[PDB]
């Protein structure tokens, strides 16, 4: 639905 | 970029460093992609010849034993462990492992798992003891960096990877050739079956393989397709490269500023049905203290 997400970063979690 | 680091760079002559790496003569190769099912955002294109100076690059990536050699020389603590957790697909957390709540947006198989690290990479409990030839996860970038400065050497850039990978093909899909299991042998670890829920180990490994799994490459290069994803020097952009400039074709770094870190070649986890990114061209992102259980990197020099 959205770009698929292969890196996943610590800030995305926040 | 200008690291810190808490421990000095050893003295290595020529033939140490070179132990390991094949050497890449100069010049010029097709780089980029135009694959009509790209993801946009990714800025796969625009295909485009780019010349690079002779470099050395590994043949593998860096292995669990090679990584405990630096840690064990230097002390070295990994962002990993600075931060007490990292990143653990769903499917390999062992019950009962305290995972905490975090949820990567749009990637609910991500687990955030307290104590997983390089030498504990599925969270307090596991260890390395039957994967010493295994690429090191659990590496963010600065990590990557740090192994590589004492080693005598750096991070490839984006263009030297590619170039690297590709193995004197001229934009083929895969580092070695068009199809993706030729004659229906496995060239690389990626996910078979139904991601994120079942993966059925066609190519014989669900999680890491040894990093001198598969054919080589033409280049001799392994697994640049498919086990880990690789960090690269680059700060990662969509279209920096679309620009026609000696700084985007001639030994080209990448955008001078950024927040994310390039990384190539897809892992264990990539799957046509989702991502498709385990193709030559394809590219990703993540930041740089990040770090994942199906991230690694391998090193580059100048000769
Ligand atoms: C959404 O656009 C999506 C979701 C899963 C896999 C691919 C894509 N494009
Ligand atoms: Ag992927
Ligand atoms: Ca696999
Ligand atoms: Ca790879
Ligand atoms: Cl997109
Ligand atoms: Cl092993
Ligand atoms: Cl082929």
């Amino acid at each position: 639905a959205t770009t698929p997400l292969c890196g996943p970063s610590r800030a995305s979690i926040l | 970029h200008m690291p810190s680091f808490d421990f000095d760079i050893p003295r290595r002559s020529p033939q140490e460093i070179a132990k390991g790496m094949v050497a890449i003569p100069g010049g010029t190769f097709r780089m980029g992609g135009e694959d009509p099912d790209a993801f946009p955002e990714d800025g796969e294109g625009p295909v485009r010849t780019v010349r690079l100076s002779p470099f050395l690059i590994d043949r593998y990536a860096v292995s669990n034993r090679q990584f405990a050699a630096f840690v064990k020389a230097t002390g070295y603590v990994t962002d990993a462990e600075r931060y007490g957790w990292s990143f653990v697909f769903h499917a390999h957390v062992a019950p009962g492992t305290p995972v905490m709540d975090a949820v990567v947006p749009e990637a609910p198989w991500w687990v955030a798992v307290p104590g997983a690290y390089w030498k504990a990479p599925e969270g307090p409990g596991s260890s390395i003891t039957d994967r010493p030839n295994h690429p090191v996860v659990h590496v963010s970038w600065n990590d990557a960096v740090a192994y590589a400065t004492w080693a005598g050497k750096r991070l490839p850039t984006e263009a030297e990877w590619e170039m690297a990978a590709r193995g004197g093909l001229d934009q083929a899909r895969y580092p070695w050739g068009n199809e993706l299991t030729p004659r229906g042998r496995h060239r690389c670890n990626i996910w078979q079956g139904t991601f994120p829920v079942h993966d059925t180990g066609e190519d014989g490994y669900t999680g890491t393989a040894p990093v001198n799994a598969f054919a080589p490459n033409g280049y001799g290069l392994y697994n640049v397709a498919g086990n880990v994803w690789e960090w690269c020097a680059d700060w990662w952009s969509a279209d920096w490269h679309a620009t026609e400039s000696p700084a985007t074709r001639i030994d080209p770094r990448g955008p001078e500023t950024g927040t994310a870190r390039v990384t190539k070649g897809g892992s264990f986890l990539c799957h046509e049905s989702y991502c498709n990114r385990y193709r030559v061209a394809a590219r990703t992102c993540n930041t740089p203290d990040s770090s994942a259980a199906h991230t690694g990197f391998r090193c580059a020099a100048d000769p």
